[PDB]
């Protein structure tokens, strides 16, 4: 008869404890384990893997021109685009980064923010693409831009410009929440020459923005999602 | 040979000489230093001005009466607009650093008084209004003026040049000085870093400041990380005939400054 | 008053000292330094030889808090849910924005530090009661959930958030009692225990503790559908730190306070240094 | 003697036996000797 | 199957029990810790930080003038100022000395009484400090006082005396309370000789006290202050 | 796929002279998991088990800008 | 384990009252083992003692009046030592005992814990031929030494629909005994606690035989 | 999980029961045992002690 | 920002990177080949040294799947 | 340490340490390197 006191929280159910649990079903044998391609260990893996971001989300409804940034031929100092860079919200949302981010609460790390150009061949650009710290709001001109981190782009053979969203915080780690004060900072493009579309070309042509993050990106506190819901439990 | 009153701190292109010193405080045993790579967390290379910025600073002097209550400055808010520490900081969104605070004031060997010099790290202060009210940036980031509290004290109630900047404005700090604007007595200030100012002992004090946070680096315009107070609690006593007034001089010096983060100027209130 | 000796590991509260007559002077000094010397009694009397017996384990401040002590109470309702357009108005369920100076006794103990680092424990207790008319007392359970800042926040008692397949929650038994344990959560460090900056929202300025107080919310509900009668269900919540880590030690706690966050004191408040009957000089 | 995962799990850490008050009662910089003269 | 015997307390919970519990967030990796200066351990060494006394607590409302022990010029025998020792109470109860004793039920050790002059280098004065252990009450007169543990302190260019209270007691420990029968004993200081002042000076000089313990100094027995107090729940 | 079993639940004691009403919740936990082959995330709500079928008429998943596609 | 104590306390509406502790919706109990008999007299065997305590706190309930059910009830006994706020309502601030000691425990079942020796010298005194002073009233006897605290009860659930009576009983069990001069043991019955009186007009103690004294 | 059965008797509250239990004051330091006359260590070393007998209990 | 050093077996998540002036260019690329080039913040910006302190055991598939 | 017959009883599995994005990240064909010319 070994002598026991039960602690407080005796008999509780914790859904986030992990015990041992007798078998209903002894002796099963399950079968076995035959190699499937594309096994996945760690979420961390996934988000490397970079997305389309909805960047121009001004439309009524969603839409594939809501991935197409426009870009306009014979334009000087003008801006592109422009976002701040709440993660657990707005233009990414929606994106395989901001979904997953959105299962945990604290975030830290460095983003990488990629973009392709999808203009003719014989058209060319300069742009520079700015990372804004938070303390100063987002830039008004190219100027602004400028002075904080930032990359011109070169368009050429190689469609692709990587700009990173190098981790700059004071506080180690950052709510994943964006109803906050404050995020990572602002983000934004801006004409560093202009478009220059060869002849017999004309209109708009798109730029395509993708999402990732690096290999130092850190996700804490898991927690439930506000992207899905339900009022009534579903039926066959 | 050498004493503890004769003192001199060489910072940058700046100098402070003293003879009537009371040996000097260094806070919590900590001598200031630069962020090691092991606490790092921003990724950013940062800047180390050094002598440009690392240097004494002498503020506005202030005028010690026998109705004053005393006063306080927030650092880095005070130096906001000091040469290069000032543009640095305006320019960065984050930043770090140290100081060597140098309180002066003289007077005769037959002056009596006494001044309590201390530093207070994360001084969050208490509204006028009380109840459920919160201090609007302008008066808790008062600048190289500092608060005076003799606005509106606790010890024999006065109000003497104003009640705030203004006057009593809606969102200005408690200004009981026996409360320490925070619902704690005075008397335990000594738990802080400090030093007095005894008139006939001697005339300066002197606290070097290590960085102190929860955090490795921070925002230098949202934070205060420490308050300087100075508070007379033996009451200013000039002889016959003399003036009934002595000026209190604050010299500050950053020290190990970093900053990073580097964007356009810091969009702040007022 | 020296701190080491050889019999059974003991340290000595005083020394012998006799008689003096010298131009080293312990006894005087000058506080302007701000430096407390190191005076002992065999600096300024004549002592015998004393040993401590005592190793000050009671104020290490892994003791000091790490005790459990009420941090909440908070109230739920189990009543008919029909015509009720607020459930969380109508006690059906309740949140608490979690923050430990809501009850004065923890948060002045807490508030004698600058910064405070520990894990936590919490212990939630469950107790009914039924104040008006009833045949029979229920067995109820109760469900509290964690809603971090960021999840959905329930809107409903019986809503598809308490599904909680991220979130963590503990079912227990009223009448019972609930315990976890929680490892340090805060994005620093260190919790901050007071904080002189402020932030910005575009519309409102907060100042204070507050500003980085963003924990969660504690979701709590009664899991059973109504019986016949009305049953009133009280929730205590205790807190308790563990592995305790404190720095920059501050002047108490003088002046009752407020509100939460703030370090606000009443105005018209009662003087807190006691008046002496007589004079300075009375016994 | 070992069946939680999370260090959080377990109980207090005991007393830390190095309290040195020097860092409060002394923060001075220049050596402050009990016996010698305060300030020379 | 073990078989096993619960004991009476089973299932209680006890505030002051020190147990291991199942962690909610399992797998979680708290911040790192960097190096913030200013660590404590234990409040045995915090205590041994001197605090200001309001000795002169005469006053209808909390001032300064509290802290301000007044100083008569050209006065012989009389008394400066007297209190009991009381740690829980009187003009102790609202020092840190006194703030933290009172979480503690026991004490023991000596006490570091300070005195600090703050009136013109040009003035002297010889004042006495006297310790009355309990037994006969406070001293009525200097003659009284300098029987028992005394200093006999002379106003120069060290500022400060530091007398001690030693721990004079038959029990090995005393009660924090002050509703009790007997504290420590009394405190008080006379003129020993006088304060004379220097030409064109004129009034009051005053004296700071400090109060601190020794590193003899003991506390035990965790108790609830009655320092602070609530009767409502307070609210954002 | 989906041909597990079902789980029949009743109460074994026989009727007392009022009605009861017992909720059952079941809950689910798993264990040593391996995953294969990452998915795109759900957007649009559900509508029925098994099926991926989304709601016609149903609201746009993506947050419209206040402003244009230079706004902050 | 011996009692040392039975104490009361009530569940009923709260509101009209202006003396929560009369209404015995909580009381306390200042600590002491001389108030029943039996084991004062086995500590009163010696003069000093020291030892560890284990303390069994039994709770239980009953209704007098009307009821149409019973209420499962929780209790708290808080330790509250000399200095330390006494509670004044049955849900005071003191009641959140953040640094008191305190356990919770539902009536019925039971509560224990060890509380180590806690004297101020190196043994407890069983008797003390001294007094104390106070300008006011002079103390006499065990009474002076006798300073522990108190602990105070209360039922944490609020009141139903009728009244409820909870009876808490205090058992005490002495561990790592150390006891020192043995003394005559108590003949005449007690009339106080701490003092060493007996009532005046009080009958023999020893037995009067039936004969003389050379009677079997 | 620790499979268990809880045997006849548990949850008693037997008076002569010696258990553990846990320390309401954790990390209490005890005062110091001084040196005192006359240590008793069991009951029948005093009853070897002679005391007078009330046989003339005719009174 | 590479995953491996000495000291108390730490991961650093950033490694110390001056001015540069080359020919290779890692921040360019083609997203066309549908892959994600490894491209860390010591490729466009001045870095200094820090370290993980973090192994991200939370977001392994058995703690996201196992409560 | 040993008290249940089956696997499936046991708790969980613990972190897995050799986590790569490779498959996901870079699965092509010819050898990118960071640096070089993503097309020649
Ligand atoms: C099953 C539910 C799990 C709930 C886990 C989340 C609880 C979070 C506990 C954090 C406790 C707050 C820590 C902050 C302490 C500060 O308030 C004080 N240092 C200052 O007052
Ligand atoms: C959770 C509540 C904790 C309560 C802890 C405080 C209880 C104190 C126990 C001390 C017991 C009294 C010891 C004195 C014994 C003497 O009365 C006898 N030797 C003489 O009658």
């Amino acid at each position: 008869g070994l002598p026991t006191t039960t602690l407080p929280g005796s008999g509780q159910f914790l859904t986030t404890d992990d015990r041992q649990s007798p078998s209903a079903l002894p002796n099963y044998e399950p079968t076995p384990r035959i190699h499937i391609p594309g096994k996945v260990h760690n979420l961390l893996e996934i988000i490397q893997v970079d997305t389309l971001i909805p960047m121009n989300n001004t439309h009524t409804k969603d839409e594939v021109n809501s991935y197409l940034i426009p870009l306009n031929a014979n334009r000087q100092n003008e801006q592109v685009f422009g976002t701040n860079l709440f993660i657990g919200d707005g233009v990414f949302k929606t994106t395989l980064l901001g979904e997953i981010v959105q299962y945990y609460t604290h975030w830290s790390g460095s983003l990488r923010f990629s973009l392709m150009y999808t203009g003719p061949a014989l058209s060319s650009a300069k742009l520079i693409l700015a990372y804004t710290p938070p303390g100063a709001r987002g830039p008004q001109d190219r100027r602004e831009a400028m002075l904080g981190t930032h990359v011109v782009w070169d368009i050429g053979l190689q469609s692709t410009i990587v700009m990173t969203i190098p981790w700059t915080s004071g506080v180690q780690f950052r709510y994943t929440d964006p109803d906050t004060y404050t995020s990572a900072g602002f983000l934004s493009c801006w004409y560093q020459t202009s478009l220059i579309l060869p002849p017999e070309t004309t209109g708009q042509v798109y730029l395509l923005s993708f999402i990732s993050a690096c290999p130092d990106f850190k996700l804490r506190l898991m927690k439930d999602t506000q992207t899905i819901s339900q009022t009534v439990a579903l039926t066959e | 040979g050498y004493s503890d009153r004769v003192q001199q701190i060489t910072l940058g292109n700046s100098t402070i000489t003293t003879q009537e010193a009371a040996n000097a405080v260094v806070c919590y045993a900590e001598w200031p230093e630069y962020l090691p790579d092991v606490d790092a967390s921003d990724v950013n290379k940062t800047s180390k001005p050094d002598t440009s910025v690392c240097r004494f600073y002498t503020l506005d002097s202030k005028t010690w009466t026998t109705g004053s209550k005393g006063w306080c400055w927030k650092l880095p808010d005070a130096l906001k607009d000091m040469g290069v520490f000032g543009q640095n900081m305006f320019f960065h969104s984050l930043g770090r650093s140290g100081y060597t605070v140098h309180v002066q004031c003289n007077a005769t060997k037959f002056h009596s008084g006494c001044l309590l010099v201390v530093v207070i790290p994360e001084h969050q202060l208490a509204s006028h209004e009380g109840g459920n009210v919160s201090v609007k940036y302008t008066f808790t980031h008062p600048g190289e003026r500092g608060i005076d509290l003799s606005s509106a004290a606790d010890t024999i109630g006065p109000g003497r040049a104003f009640y705030t900047t203004k006057n009593n404005e809606v969102g200005g700090p408690v200004k009981d000085v026996i409360y320490n604007m925070n619902g704690t007595l005075l008397g335990n200030l000594l738990i802080f870093p400090h030093q007095f100012i005894n008139l006939r002992t001697n005339n300066t004090a002197t606290i070097v400041i290590p960085y102190i946070n929860s955090v490795p680096i921070d925002s230098m315009t949202r934070h205060n990380n420490v308050s300087l107070m100075v508070i007379p609690i033996a009451p200013l006593t000039v002889p016959t005939g003399a003036t009934p007034s002595l000026p209190i001089t604050v010299t500050i010096a950053p020290m190990c400054t970093e900053f990073s983060g580097i964007r356009s100027k810091s969009i702040v209130p007022q | 008053e020296e701190v080491i000796v050889e019999k059974t590991k003991q340290t000595v509260a005083s020394i012998s000292s006799g008689p003096k007559h010298t131009q080293k002077v312990p006894i005087l000094t000058a506080n302007e330094t701000g430096a407390t010397m190191p005076v002992l009694p065999s600096d300024s009397i004549e002592t015998r030889t004393t040993y401590m017996h005592f190793n000050g384990s009671e104020t290490d401040v892994e003791c000091f808090l790490g005790r459990a002590a009420c941090v909440h109470v908070t109230e739920i309702q189990n009543k008919d849910a029909t015509g009720i357009d607020n459930h969380r108005e109508a006690k059906l369920f309740n949140d608490w924005k979690i923050n430990l100076s809501s009850l004065v006794q923890l948060r002045k103990k807490l508030e004698l530090f600058t910064y405070v680092r520990f894990d936590s424990e919490y212990t939630i207790l469950a107790t009914a009661s039924q104040p008006d008319s009833a045949n029979y007392s229920s067995n109820l359970v109760v469900q509290a959930m964690y809603v971090p800042p960021g999840a959905p926040n329930p809107k409903e008692w019986d809503d598809y958030t308490w599904q909680s397949a991220s979130n963590p929650s503990v079912f227990f038994k009223v009448g019972d009692t609930s315990r976890f344990s929680v490892p340090y959560v805060g994005l620093a460090s260190a919790y901050n225990c007071f904080y002189d900056g402020y932030s910005h929202d575009d519309a409102e300025t907060q100042y204070g503790i507050t500003v980085l107080n963003h924990m969660g919310s504690m979701a709590f509900r009664i899991v059973n559908e109504h019986d016949e009668h009305k049953t009133l269900v009280k929730i205590r919540v205790y807190h308790r730190a563990k592995h305790v880590e404190a720095w920059i030690p501050r002047a108490p706690r003088a002046l009752p306070y407020t509100s939460i966050g703030r370090t606000n004191y009443p105005k018209n408040t009662e003087p807190v240094i006691k008046k002496r009957k007589g004079d300075i000089k009375s016994y | 003697i070992n069946y939680y995962k999370d260090a959080a799990s377990t109980s207090s850490a005991g007393q830390s036996l190095s309290m040195d008050p020097s860092k409060f009662t002394e923060p001075v910089k220049d050596l402050m000797l009990k016996g010698a003269p305060a300030l020379n």
